[PDB]
RNA sequence: GGGAGACUGGAAUUCCUGGUGUAGCGGUGGAAUGCGCAGAUAUCAGGAGGAACACCGGUGGCGAAGGCGGGUCUCUGGGCAGUAACUGACGCUGAGGAGCGAAAGCGUGGGGAGCGAACAGGAUUAGAUACCCUGGUAGUCCACGCCGUAAACGGUGGGUACUAGGUGUGGGUUUCCUUCCUUGGGAUCCGUGCCGUAGCUAACGCAUUAAGUACCCCGCCUGGGGAGUACGGCCGCAAGG
């Protein structure tokens, strides 16, 4: 199939792993 | 000195070629380079910048007393032939010609490939 | 094509002591020859270049004169 | 009780004319071992491939045994611990 | 091995201790033991020489064999493997055939009931003593002399071992646990294998207590002290001593090996750092 | 695998008459034996994961075997569970 | 340098001959066309009709195995086993160059060798085994020439 | 080249030492950082160390999958063929569950030649947190353990029976050309490719190794985003799953 789902997919991921790397340290302290 | 009979060893790189001829014990005694001759950067990776580097050696041997050689070439193709051409251009007779180029076993790790 | 020497009814055994039967199957440089060049069979090919092989560690074959 | 073929390269300075006879001692812990047959050929004074231990040289014996693994193991730790055994190498004349 | 303990109590939360599985015993050899009492760090003076030493469980010397130049071509057998306060390896009892009862490090991997020979003609097997011309360059060996009869100086603490590396003239290349190459003469002799109790570097006191047992008073740091007591002291609030770092005694760090000393000769090349 | 004399000597004590060397109890008792061997070859060689792959086809074999033992005949699956010491 | 094409990469280089690897490349062209002692002037007309670049005689005045190549702009070439001066080779009229180099002895995997490493169209040369004249090129299909007496 | 352990071989790179030896070497599309003139590069000899195993070597072998080739020894798993001696349906699948599971990553202890995230400068550019160049730490390696993910793909779950063929290639049995040397050819069993009927498909294509004709069992899908995300829960040192 066409890479676009792909596209969506990989930039979802990539978003959500970059805010896990910008709440790291607050969710350490709030968990 | 005098040494009648020496070797030649040709280094021809993908930028540079270098010319050294060498008493048999292993002792350089006239050396060459493509940027000893006047070239600079890409310029000394042509075949003619290793024609004048090997005539250059060549006459740096043969008043040194060096008559009779053999040559041992090595690295990939940029001047080899002109290079050997230039050694028998200058009066300095050839003996053997060998092609004596490390060759690893697979072993370390190349480079990563440019793009 | 050509013969696999070996798997002939007069096919001598493959062993890393006798020199001159691998030296016959090794190129001037001393680099194994192809099996194609060579027409062996497969096992025989195999058996080759293992003796080859050890008969380079034991120093019997130049390793590429 | 499995077959073996051990050839052995020696340095050339020591005198061929005891090759055989100290080479039959070491050979004797592996005769009294378990009761073990032994074959000695020596084709020695041949020049090597390659330098080896700063020599050119070289004695070559084969030696084809029949005894036990252990054993044979321990003969090759004798035989490398030697500083006149420049070189061993241990085969199997079975199928492998 | 090692043997973690559970976190029972917050002294035990971390610590760890060694499993004794090498040890066949728990008393040594009466005829072997020697009195030993505590200094304090204290020398012939009454002076304090070296700080943080005093206290600790008491303890007795057993007399180790770092000499063994006798009994060439007696065979012994090793009948148990002790523990030694005075060392961090574990000692090996040997049975001589002769009669002779001696204590010896135990190298790496020795069981209860090997034979150790020495001499010329010994083996190379772990914990036969033979000098070094008779040792083949590349093996490991450990409790090396220095000079021909000196005894055993080099290599004996747990788990060390040194590397030969090849001999030439009179004098044998060691590679030394520093990682500094010295040249040693080829008459001195040397025991082969590394040194037991390899693990022992892993244990976790846990607690200032098991300190204080092995006898080690606390130390002080420089910059909570006073100008009059150290080069590092005095201040408001915390500091970083506002000087380059020194001793108490104001001697600045870097190289103190003497120079020009009569073993310079004999070294190939120092250890490195930071590489 | 077992050699030849080992078998034999399994096959003869175990199996149900002088010929027999597929009955249960013989299948059984091999299957036990390269069981315990492969288990102390394993107690040096930790890593092998692949004979230890082997080891789980074997005793599952073993299992389906005393499976059907019990299922065809009870008092010869009691007699050779105590014999051979299989706990099961 | 080989990986990758494009509209304006370089050409691949290609000899005129077939390459034939040296697997299997083998010797399948023995020429022995002449051997009568003959004059420059002689040699070069056997040449010109023959159509071949490099010819292979013996010379009339020395006795001796010569080789005759166009010199490219500075006229034509001779090569001698043994290099002698224009007086004693015999007169002619072509205006020549003798290469000063002589002939060097060598065996036949040595001449390959030096073929492929120095990369000219032939090599004369003096053979170890044969002790006489030989001239190895590279053929039309890929095979090495050799031209023996 | 199925797996584990032990010992060990050579080429080559790097570094060190000692000769010969000079003014450049290196690098690119072109250069500059960089190295060298305190003696570099080159050449010879010696030494140390780490990693990967040129030729054999392929659409060829083994393995359930990941994956697996320098050599030798020890231990060990699986497969195929023939005889059909033996047991006599003991078979298939398998919710959960357990085990194995590329690389990257984490912990403890070692090792560290080459390569090399991060990080420095050099260069290109309007801007270069990049592509190119010079250096270079983790890491790549070993031991014991964690994690449990991949375009983990043949994007094709496992077992069975049947349905035109033709031709490569791997392994094993046998009849006839018969020299019996020979891929001689035939027959047959088990793999591994290519082309092609019927048939199937939306088409591309699959086509005896089915994506054809049917039977047994399991997993999964119900428009696209929101989202494999939030909450809750389990596992994990952590990343996270």
């Amino acid at each position: 199939g066409s890479v676009i789902k792909k596209r969506r997919k990989r930039m979802s991921k990539k978003k959500h792993r970059k805010l896990l790397r910008r709440t790291r340290v607050q969710r350490r302290k709030l968990g | 000195k005098n040494v009648p009979h020496g070797a030649a060893h040709i280094k021809s790189t993908f930028n540079n070629t270098i010319v050294s001829i060498t008493d048999p014990q292993g002792n350089v005694i006239a050396w060459a380079s493509s940027g000893h001759v006047g070239f600079k950067g890409s310029r000394k990776s042509t075949p003619f910048a290793a024609q004048l580097a090997a005539e250059n050696a060549a006459r740096k041997a043969q008043e040194h007393g060096v008559k009779k050689v053999d040559v041992f070439v090595k690295g990939p193709g940029s001047g080899r032939e002109t290079a050997i051409r230039s050694l028998q251009a200058a009066g300095l007779e050839v003996g053997t010609i060998s092609d004596v180029t490390p060759q690893p076993h697979n072993g370390c790790r190349p480079p990563k490939r440019r793009r | 094509t050509r013969k696999c020497v070996f798997c002939s009814k007069k096919g001598q055994t493959i062993d890393y002591k006798d020199t001159a039967l691998l030296r016959t199957y090794i190129s001037e440089r001393g680099k194994i020859r192809a099996r194609r060049v060579t027409g062996n069979c497969v096992q025989h090919q195999r058996d080759i270049a293992v003796a080859v092989k050890n008969a380079r560690e034991v120093a019997l074959l130049p390793f590429g004169s | 009780m499995r077959p073996y073929e051990i050839m052995v390269i020696l340095d050339p300075t020591l005198d061929e004319r005891t090759v055989a006879p100290s080479l039959e001692t070491f050979l004797n812990v592996i005769r009294k071992d378990g009761g073990t047959v032994d074959k000695v050929d020596i084709w020695g004074r041949r020049r090597l491939a390659y330098e080896i231990a700063k020599h050119a040289e070289g004695i070559y014996a084969v030696i084809d045994v029949k005894a036990e693994p252990a054993t044979v193991s321990e003969l090759d730790r004798q035989l490398n611990l030697n500083e006149s055994v420049l070189r061993t190498k241990v085969l199997r004349t079975d199928k492998h | 091995g090692i043997r973690k303990y559970k976190p029972t109590t917050p002294g035990r939360r971390g610590a760890s201790v060694s499993d004794f599985a090498e040890i066949t015993r728990s008393t040594p050899e009466k005829s072997l033991v020697r009195p030993l009492h505590g200094k304090g760090g204290r020398n012939a003076h009454g002076r304090i020489t070296t700080r943080h030493k005093g206290g600790g469980h008491k303890r007795a010397y057993r007399v180790i064999d770092f000499r063994r130049h006798d009994k060439d071509g007696v065979n012994a057998k090793v009948a148990h493997i002790e523990y030694d306060p005075n060392r961090t390896a574990n000692i090996a009892l040997l049975h001589y055939l002769d009669g002779e009862k001696r204590y010896i490090i135990a190298p790496q991997g020795l069981k209860q009931g090997d034979v150790i020979e020495s001499g010329a003609n010994a083996d190379i097997k772990p914990g036969n003593n033979l000098p070094l011309r008779n040792i083949p360059a590349g093996t490991v060996i450990h409790a090396v002399e220095l000079r021909p009869g000196g005894g055993a100086k080099l290599a004996r603490s747990a788990g060390v071992s040194i590397q030969l590396l090849g001999k030439e003239g009179t004098y044998a290349a060691l590679r030394m646990p520093s990682g500094e190459i010295r040249r040693v003469d080829v008459r001195c002799r040397a025991t082969v294998g590394e040194v037991g109790n390899a693990e022992q570097s892993n244990i976790n006191w846990g607690k200032a207590g098991r300190m204080r047992w092995k006898g080690k008073r606390p130390t002080v740091r420089g910059v909570v002290m006073n100008p009059v007591d150290h080069p590092h002291g005095g201040g408001e609030g915390k500091t970083s001593g506002g000087r380059h770092p020194v001793s108490p005694w104001g001697k600045p760090e870097g190289r103190t090996r003497k120079p020009n000393k009569p073993s310079d000769k004999l070294i190939v090349r120092r250890r490195r750092t930071g590489k | 695998a077992l050699t030849a004399e080992q078998k034999k000597e399994i096959l003869g004590q175990y199996g149900l008459h002088d010929t027999d060397t597929g009955s249960p109890e013989a299948q059984v008792a091999l299957l036990t034996k390269r069981i315990q061997d492969l288990t102390e070859h394993l107690k040096v060689h930790k890593h092998d994961h692949h004979s230890r792959r082997g080891l789980l086809l074997l005793v599952g074999r073993r299992r389906r075997l005393l499976k059907y033992v019990a299922q065809v005949d009870v008092a010869r699956y009691r007699s050779l569970i105590e014999r051979l010491g299989l706990r099961r | 340098a080989g990986r990758e094409w494009r509209h304006e990469s370089e050409p691949a280089r290609r000899p005129g001959y077939f390459p034939r690897p040296p697997e299997e490349r083998r010797i399948i062209r023995r020429k022995s066309f002449s051997m009568v002692p003959c004059t420059v002037d002689e040699a070069a007309l056997e040449m010109e009709m023959l159509d071949y670049d490099f010819h292979l005689f013996t010379e009339k005045g020395t006795g001796f195995a010569a080789v005759l190549y166009k010199g490219g702009p500075t006229g034509y070439r001779l090569v001698l086993v043994i290099p002698v001066p224009a007086d004693e080779l015999s007169p002619f009229e072509k205006p020549i160059t003798i290469s000063t180099h002589p002939a060097p002895c060598l065996t036949q995997r040595d001449a390959v060798e030096r073929l492929g490493l120095l990369g000219l169209p032939f090599l004369f040369y003096i053979d170890a085994a044969e002790g006489r004249a030989s001239v190895i090129y590279r053929r039309y299909d890929g095979h090495y020439g050799l031209i023996t007496p």
